[PDB]
């Protein structure tokens, strides 16, 4: 499976929307209970989403790449992307928060 | 509460290799 404290361990942060840190790291942590908030097939599909992967690798090396996180501009009618070549998930600032669960499932659903 | 660290890396030579040692015995390291 994928757990949620192994994602956390080998994850970092980007920012193309520019904003405040102090409304960002309140933003970190929602994308971490939106994270810690699903079932196994959803995780799966997000990890495929993300790393072309369903099954994160055991151990931080082997990751050719590090996997990352592109804050895009505001855009709530565009659902997030992904380069699986680098395993960098490009989401867009959803200030809104049910429209940023809904799109992000929405997403991890397409195969 | 119960907050915990969200990036990848917490600190870069601290704690030696206390932070290796399994979560079972991780009462018998320090540090």
């Amino acid at each position: 499976e994928v757990n949620v404290q192994m994602l956390i361990s080998f994850t970092s942060f980007n920012d193309e929307s520019g904003e405040n840190a102090e409304k960002l790291l309140q933003f970190k942590r929602w994308f971490w209970s939106i994270v810690e908030k699903m079932s196994m097939t959803e995780r799966q599909d997000l990890v495929y989403f993300w790393t072309s992967s369903p099954s994160l690798p055991a151990s931080e090396e082997g990751f050719q790449p590090m996997p990352s996180i592109t804050i895009r501009p505001p855009d709530d009618q565009h659902l997030p992307t992904a380069n699986t070549c680098i395993s960098r998930l490009y989401v867009p600032l959803y200030s809104s928060k049910q429209i940023l669960k809904q799109k992000l499932l929405l997403a991890i659903k397409t195969k | 509460m119960l907050d915990e660290p969200l990036e990848r890396t917490t600190n870069s030579s601290h704690a030696n290799g206390a932070a290796q040692a399994p979560r079972s015995m991780q009462w018998a390291v320090r540090n």
